[PDB]
């Protein structure tokens, strides 16, 4: 039914521009995050931007949760990006709200 | 009796000054620091003294840390101190946990904590003897005693502030002198958490519902064309 | 225009010392002979007395067991008639210059 319009929307350059802008702001967040001051202070911007980024990435995985994984199981770049989404989503789900038994921090800059 | 020439010092091999946080040239002129309402119940503030303390030690959050104390006779290093010693807070904060809680320390006589009342060489009866009428009411009550043959340390909180450790050497077989000191440490953690009851999964579900609402809004866009 | 071997540090001075320019600044009008001496001396290796100032300025409390030599600008030629005075406040009973 509406799959044609959804694929037309996903072909539009504006959604890709918004995605690229969000992940470039994520790159700048990592650039400011290797510092120590903005790491934990003057960091409300970090919090709201990271919430925006994880919302955008969850939305991207929702676009890639379609029947198109019949092509995201044999291809090249496509399996790489969905597996990257999985190994992104799971750790910060068990890191940002952890409450668990774990040793220490070695995958913040790695996830970014 | 006591030997008045003996004293205890804490090593300050590298200190928090002379790097990109604080400088020695400023702290003496009333460099007052903040407490974020975690000691007893409000607007408590702390006043560091550089002359009395010096440059404070620097450790990191979630690092198993133990102070190492040395004995001095006539102003000369002679031997590190290996007896059992305890620490406390003069201000009275609770935002620091302890290591392995006395069961993996093989305690057998219900050790006493900072709740029986100051500790000294007098009040202290250990728990590693075989006293016959208080073995346990204790699954995992902690072991508020460092040093000695055991290997328990202090796990730090995430407050990111200066702490003033008041240290008392507690073994009653080392010397008759009530060895005691005051030293200062400072922690520089990773990140405070202001996530509250909104979880990552809760906000994820909110975003999924909003995106499905957007799709249900864009369905008539294809329907109207 | 005259300096010496070293600075505050590399000589062991834990806290801020007291140099010649600061002490000439200390005394407004009285001549130099009453500016600094054994009646006014405070050591640098103190950690409690005067100041935790920034360290690295020229150090003029020169003595033996210290290497502290004298230095002058290389370019121009001149003379500086130096009078040497002993600063230790419990060395002798009299003045030695
Ligand atoms: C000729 O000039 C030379 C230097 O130009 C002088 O040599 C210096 O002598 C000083 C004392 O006579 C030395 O001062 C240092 O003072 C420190 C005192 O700090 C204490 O810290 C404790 C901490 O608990 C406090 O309670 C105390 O109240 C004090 O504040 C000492 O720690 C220090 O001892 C060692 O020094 C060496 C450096 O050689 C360090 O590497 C070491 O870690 C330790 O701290 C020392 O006593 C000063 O070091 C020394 N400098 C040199 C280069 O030798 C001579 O004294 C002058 N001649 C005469 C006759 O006065
Ligand atoms: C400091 O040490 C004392 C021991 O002298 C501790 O008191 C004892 O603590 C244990 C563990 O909490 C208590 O056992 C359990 O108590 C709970 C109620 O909190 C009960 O539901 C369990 O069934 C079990 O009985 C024990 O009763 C208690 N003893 C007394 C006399 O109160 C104390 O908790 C230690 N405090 C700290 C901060 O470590
Ligand atoms: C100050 O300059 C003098 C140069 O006169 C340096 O003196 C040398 O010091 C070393 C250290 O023990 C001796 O082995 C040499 O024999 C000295 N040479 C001379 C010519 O005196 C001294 O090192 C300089 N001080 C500093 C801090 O660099
Ligand atoms: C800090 O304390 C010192 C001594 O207690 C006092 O002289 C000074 O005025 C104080 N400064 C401020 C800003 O409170």
């Amino acid at each position: 039914e509406c799959q044609a319009y959804f694929r037309k929307v996903i072909k539009s350059t504006f959604f890709q521009i918004v995605m690229i802008t969000t992940v470039t702001t994520n790159s700048f967040l990592l650039v400011l995050g290797t510092n120590y001051d903005i790491q934990f202070e003057f960091f409300r911007t970090f919090e709201v931007s990271e919430l925006f980024f994880v919302s955008v990435y969850v939305c991207e995985f929702l676009m890639k949760v379609y029947v198109d994984p019949i092509t995201y199981w044999k291809d090249g770049y496509n399996i790489l990006d969905v597996i990257i989404l999985i190994i992104l989503t799971i750790p910060y789900l068990l890191r940002k709200i952890k409450g668990n038994h774990s040793a220490y921090l070695h995958f913040a800059d790695g996830i970014q | 009796g006591c030997d008045m020439t003996k004293k205890i010092v804490v090593q300050n091999k590298i200190s928090a000054c002379t790097m990109g946080i604080l400088n020695p040239v400023q702290l003496q002129k009333n460099y007052t620091y903040t407490i974020e309402k975690e000691a007893y119940d409000d607007d408590l503030i702390v006043f560091y003294e550089y002359k009395d303390l010096g440059c404070p030690r620097l450790v990191y959050y979630d690092k198993p840390w133990k102070p190492v104390v040395e004995l001095w006779k006539n102003g000369i290093v002679e031997e590190i101190m290996n007896a059992e010693y305890v620490i406390s807070e003069i201000n009275g904060l609770v935002t620091y946990s302890y290591s392995l809680t006395a069961a993996t320390a093989n305690c057998r006589s219900q050790p006493q904590n900072w709740s029986t009342f100051l500790w000294n060489r007098e009040n202290y009866v250990s728990c590693h003897e075989d006293n016959k009428d208080n073995p346990l009411l204790w699954p995992n009550v902690e072991y508020q005693v460092l040093g000695g043959q055991t290997n328990n340390k202090i796990i730090f909180g995430q407050r990111n502030g200066i702490y003033t450790f008041h240290l008392s050497v507690v073994d009653p077989y080392y010397s008759y002198c009530n060895l005691n000191t005051i030293f200062s440490v400072y922690v520089h953690g990773a990140l405070p958490v202001t996530k509250f009851q909104p979880l990552l999964t809760i906000l994820l579900m909110v975003t999924t519902t909003l995106l499905t609402a957007w799709l249900a809004y864009a369905i008539p866009k294809q329907l109207r064309s | 225009d005259y300096t010496f071997n070293s600075t505050m540090e590399q000589n062991g001075c834990i806290n801020e010392a007291q140099t010649w320019d600061s002490m000439i600044e200390e005394n407004p009008d009285i001549p130099l002979d009453d500016v600094w001496g054994p009646q006014n001396y405070r050591p640098c290796f103190s950690y409690a007395i005067g100041k935790p100032g920034d360290l690295g300025q020229p150090y003029e409390i020169l003595n033996y067991s210290n290497k502290n030599h004298i230095k002058w600008p290389m370019t121009y030629a001149g003379m500086y008639v130096y009078r040497l005075k002993i600063l230790d406040p419990n060395y002798s009973f009299c003045n030695l210059t």
